[PDB]
RNA sequence: CGUAGACGGUGAGAGCCCGGUACGUGAAAACCCGACGUCUGUCUUGAUGGUGUUCCCGAGUAGCAGCGGGCCCGUGGAAUCUGCUGUGAAUCUGCCGGGACCACCCGGUAAGCCUGAAUACUUCCCAGUGACCGAUAGCGGAUUAGUACCGUGAGGGAAUGGUGAAAAGUACCCCGGGAGGGGAGUGAAAGAGUACCUGAAACCGUGCGCUUACAAUCCGUCAGAGCCCUCGACGUGUCGUGGGGUGAUGGCGUGCCUUUUGAAGAAUGAGCCUGCGAGUCAGGGACAUGUCGCGAGGUUAACCCGGGUGGGGUAGCCGCAGCGAAAGCGAGUCUGAAUAGGGCGUAUCCACACAAGAGUGUGUGGUGUAGUGGUGUGUUCUGGACCCGAAGCGGAGUGA
RNA sequence: CUGUGGGUAGGGGUGAAAGGCCAAUCAAACUCCGUGAUAGCUGGUUCUCCCCGAAAUGCAUUUAGGUGCAGCGUCGCAUG
RNA sequence: AAGUCCAAGAGUGCGGCAGUGAGACGGCGGGGGAUAAGCUCCGUGCGUCGAGAGGGAAACAGCCCAGAUCGCCGGCUAAG
RNA sequence: GGCAGCCAACGUGUUGGCUGGGUAGGGGAGCGUCCUGCAUCCGGUGAAGCCGCCGAGUGAUCGAGUGGUGGAGGGUGUGG
């Protein structure tokens, strides 16, 4: 009510009016007028413990392991050559489930270039990877390099 | 998120005219008259429900007393003769039968004549 | 088998959020402000007690300064330090703040309320009689800067 | 906007160890004069707080 | 097929149809930021380290007296800054700062001048995003929009989107002066014909079934005959663990919400419908209640690096010892002349000894202490804080 | 008396004086702004089920139609 | 000292939550009033209504009998 | 005959004893709407909205139950 336009004066007077009391054009109760308890721009960042966090993301990757869902591949594509072709081939040939989570290396640029056009597939840096991605993919695999800088990292 | 009120509204209010349905003028038309004297209709059925058993047994006990004196015997000699003679028939009963078989009423009324005791009015 | 279909809260963490004057079922045409009052219109100050003087007012002040030169310290237990020294010797600032009994920039106190039975060489600021009897008695050092 | 204490009942009330409210005894000021000597000794000295007003303080200084 | 499965339309859910998307390319001319060759300007009359002794370095200023402002500081014991008015200093054994005040020592040089980098803001432009709205919502304005209209004023301030796939928007005939209509045709549909998707409720009828013109009524409910329709077994209508619509006739029967001790009240509000309309929101804010991890440890903000929620970040925060105003002491502390008792605490208990049994206190040996953080809920604080509502107070403008 | 043309602006004007008039409004005009002025005052507060279940008392109040405390209520914990 | 002791959901302390502090009637003991009010002010381990459905006194909160989980075209009763 | 709360015994939820009127008010458990996540599914062989019939739940209601209009989007589940 007090961010709508104009209408800053009283409608008419109180008595003789016959008509029920009102005190500004752009009340509530009115059509055209404000809302009674607008929202504002916001945010929720909700801060979760690094306990937390790394405890359920353990908990999804062990879980996982369970029920046998982690591969290791050294290489997903040949280099030097992006083909998407191919690395759907393979992921056929290894697994035959509809989503796959892989996780490569930062540096490696071919093999996610190959593979980001298919859509129930997705790819993660190793320290990117995150509880809901985890969770959303059917499938995980672990590329080589990518497992061990996971595995030292979580180690040390 | 705004939710503006579509069917929500309407679901509630057309359940309560449809139950209100078979009523005169504004009653089964309009809502704000229909649930009003919807809760009064329903009430009276919540009391009358009870009112229903008293009734009932009122005009049962009337037929009785019909079919008694009839038979020549008043309702509380009757009953009391029957208590006397240890019959658990109840007045449902009894009605129906009224309606249905004199020849019933009369080895009833005979039973309980021939329970009823000497004197009505001795100190026992 | 776990999908993002399988995740439920835990019994009793979720706690339905209340809608207050949301229909005379549950709570209705006065929204657990009962009947007429400024209570039901805003509020009451949280300092005011019907016009009388609070107990915030009827009362004299404490008197005396809060010393704002004060001088602290932290005191470290000669119990605490023969449990967490077992085999004893020399122990400094260092070595209590590797230990996690006291603050790392913080200044050092002891006391002598433990009894101590592992030679320990002691390096602090303030020594009290009954921690340097302690020291004294369990056949080790005990210096002050 | 951070809740803001109640700056008189501070500078009047202070905590203990285990979180009573103890507070120093009133009529003591002046007046001294007709007031006897054993009306003053059990008047000096410190008290906790009764559970009574312990509600309402608490809320006080807190804020 | 895919290094492109973003998005719209085409007669219905289209990456294989197009607009197009990954990816490459490309500017004759112009504009803003980034290098590379005449020319211009300065000093190498100058520069670096070495032994005693005779007007300048910012003036009506610092400061002072009164009178006022702004730093938490509201003349309080009041430093520091500034201003109006009067007075008014030194040039270095000079000053003012070091929170009314100064002896010895301790740190900086006032009245002169400017200076990029971190920050705030977005009328405008571009590219995107949305557990934001979908025509009483969202900007007043999806349409003649600050238009119509009101007020000569400053000004106030509206309502009004959808045919269809495309206008293929109904040739022609007939009734009618036209408006309006019926066929014939268009179209999938004209129960889509421009007053045009879906078309409810209040609203106004028609036709059908039943009831009612001896009838005293918050209008309904409980019984309840008759009439009409329907479903099965049995014949022409009769029952059957029957439904439906009406209901003649008897019992009972004083609408709803407020505010009240008290309402059918002749106390208040509602002519009706369709929508709109009320405990919401932010903080390392605080308390208590469930839930999760670690544990004598629990943890981060701001901020840095990843088209991504991730990793780093020990500055702080809350309990781990309290007592006292305090110096200070410390499982004790304060009061006190005092083991002489008290107040507060030593998590709480069990067992062993001593006292009175003035109710419990006093010393030993054991199990040995639980808070912090986010999540959600109730309350509380400051914000307008559940919503609507006053005559009135101040500033700026418009009009005799 | 009247046409024309101008000037006097809100705590101000003007006022053969009535608290008259200043654009149908005047014991302080009108429009915007602070402004969602402020309300111990009135009204309203929308889905359902299950359990328990009050007071109209005392104290004090620039207080009596509000408020805070105590009793009366509910939920949990503890001695049972 | 006993009795309910498969619980009155009894007591006391603490913690979280708001309501109330406008009562009325009747029976008792009273004041004022004129032993007048349906009056006012008290007391009541008084009751009722408030915050209560049913039957009875024609209607009628407060009097009399009696505590509505739901249903039955079942029986016994209280006041009357 | 049925639902519901408390309690005792035993068990991997039956039996047995009581209670269930309630305004302000407290506590507990739920229905429905919009918008997102995902496992997936329905729908021009007719979705949503619209208007009925029959059923079922102790309630807000539900029916992946069907009839007439409509011609383009929605739903189960667990979450937020
Ligand atoms: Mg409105
Ligand atoms: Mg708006
Ligand atoms: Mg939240
Ligand atoms: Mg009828
Ligand atoms: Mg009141
Ligand atoms: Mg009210
Ligand atoms: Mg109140
Ligand atoms: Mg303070
Ligand atoms: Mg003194
Ligand atoms: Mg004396
Ligand atoms: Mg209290
Ligand atoms: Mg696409
Ligand atoms: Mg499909
Ligand atoms: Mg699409
Ligand atoms: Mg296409
Ligand atoms: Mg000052
Ligand atoms: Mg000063
Ligand atoms: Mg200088
Ligand atoms: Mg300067
Ligand atoms: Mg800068
Ligand atoms: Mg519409
Ligand atoms: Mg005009
Ligand atoms: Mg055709
Ligand atoms: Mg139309
Ligand atoms: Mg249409
Ligand atoms: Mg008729
Ligand atoms: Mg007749
Ligand atoms: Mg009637
Ligand atoms: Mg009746
Ligand atoms: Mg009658
Ligand atoms: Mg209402
Ligand atoms: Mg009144
Ligand atoms: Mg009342
Ligand atoms: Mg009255
Ligand atoms: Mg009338
Ligand atoms: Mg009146
Ligand atoms: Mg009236
Ligand atoms: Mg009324
Ligand atoms: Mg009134
Ligand atoms: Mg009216
Ligand atoms: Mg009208
Ligand atoms: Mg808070
Ligand atoms: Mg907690
Ligand atoms: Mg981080
Ligand atoms: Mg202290
Ligand atoms: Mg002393
Ligand atoms: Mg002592
Ligand atoms: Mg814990
Ligand atoms: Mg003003
Ligand atoms: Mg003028
Ligand atoms: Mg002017
Ligand atoms: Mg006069
Ligand atoms: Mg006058
Ligand atoms: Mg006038
Ligand atoms: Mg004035
Ligand atoms: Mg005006
Ligand atoms: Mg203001
Ligand atoms: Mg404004
Ligand atoms: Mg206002
Ligand atoms: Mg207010
Ligand atoms: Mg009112
Ligand atoms: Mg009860
Ligand atoms: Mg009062
Ligand atoms: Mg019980
Ligand atoms: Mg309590
Ligand atoms: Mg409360
Ligand atoms: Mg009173
Ligand atoms: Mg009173
Ligand atoms: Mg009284
Ligand atoms: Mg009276
Ligand atoms: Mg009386
Ligand atoms: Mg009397
Ligand atoms: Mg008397
Ligand atoms: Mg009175
Ligand atoms: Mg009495
Ligand atoms: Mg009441
Ligand atoms: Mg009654
Ligand atoms: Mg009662
Ligand atoms: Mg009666
Ligand atoms: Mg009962
Ligand atoms: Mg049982
Ligand atoms: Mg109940
Ligand atoms: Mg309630
Ligand atoms: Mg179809
Ligand atoms: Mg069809
Ligand atoms: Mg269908
Ligand atoms: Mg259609
Ligand atoms: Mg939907
Ligand atoms: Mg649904
Ligand atoms: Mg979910
Ligand atoms: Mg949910």
């Amino acid at each position: 009510r007090g961010e709508v336009s104009g209408g800053g004066k009283k409608p008419y007077r109180q008595k003789g009016t016959g008509r029920a009391r009102q005190g500004s054009t752009r009340a509530p109760q009115f059509t055209g007028g404000g809302t009674v308890h607008g929202p504002k721009p916001r945010d929720y960042s909700q801060r979760t413990p690094k306990k937390m966090i790394a405890a359920a993301l353990r908990g999804a990757l062990s879980d996982r392991a369970r029920n046998d869902r982690i591969h290791a591949v050294t290489e997903l594509v040949e280099g030097q050559t992006p083909s998407t072709k191919s690395a759907k081939t393979f992921l056929g040939t290894l697994t035959e489930n509809k989503k796959v989570l892989v996780v490569i290396g930062r540096t490696d640029e071919v093999g996610a270039k190959s593979v980001r056009n298919l859509p129930g597939v997705h790819v993660i840096s190793p320290d990117q990877l995150n509880t809901y991605d985890v969770l959303n993919a059917d499938d995980v695999v672990f590329s080589v390099e990518a497992l061990n800088a996971y595995i030292s990292a979580n180690s040390k | 998120a705004r939710v503006k009120r579509a069917l929500n509204a309407q679901k509630k209010r057309r359940t309560v005219l449809k139950a209100s349905k078979g009523y005169r003028g504004q009653r089964s038309r309009l809502y704000r008259k229909a649930k009003e004297q919807q809760l009064h209709s329903l009430t009276y059925a919540y009391r009358d429900r009870r009112a229903r058993k008293g009734e009932f047994r009122k005009l049962w006990i009337s037929r009785i007393n019909a079919a008694a004196r009839a038979n020549d015997i008043t309702y509380n000699r009757l009953i009391q003769g029957l208590k006397a003679a240890g019959v658990e028939v109840d007045r449902k009963n009894l009605a129906e039968l009224a309606v249905s078989d004199p020849a019933a009423f009369t080895a009833l009324v005979d039973v309980a004549r021939a329970a009823l005791p000497e004197d009505v009015n001795a100190p026992s | 088998v776990i999908k993002l279909h399988d995740l439920k809260p835990a019994p009793g963490e979720k706690k339905a959020k209340t809608r207050v004057g949301r229909g005379e079922g549950s709570k209705g045409k006065t929204a657990g402000r009962g009947t007429k009052g400024t209570k039901a219109r805003k509020n009451v100050p949280v300092m005011f007690e019907g016009g009388q003087m609070p107990i915030h007012m009827r009362l004299p002040k404490l008197k005396g300064f809060k010393n704002r030169f004060r001088t602290e310290y932290q005191v470290v237990n000669v119990g605490d330090i023969n449990k967490a020294f077992p085999q004893g010797g020399t122990v400094g600032v260092d070595e209590l703040v590797a230990k996690g009994l006291v603050r790392k920039n913080s200044l050092v106190k002891v006391l002598g309320d433990g009894k101590l039975t592992v030679k320990v060489d002691v390096t602090a600021n303030k020594f009290s009689g009954s921690a340097r009897e302690a020291i004294t008695a369990a056949g080790g050092s005990a210096t002050e800067l | 906007p951070k809740a803001k204490t109640h700056s008189g009942a501070s500078k009047r009330f202070r905590r203990t160890g285990t979180g009573k409210i103890v507070r120093q005894k009133a009529n003591r000021r002046h007046l001294l004069e007709h007031k006897p000597t054993k009306r003053t000794r059990r008047l000096d000295g410190r008290t906790t707080v009764s559970a009574a007003d312990n509600s309402r303080i608490n809320k006080l200084l807190n804020g």
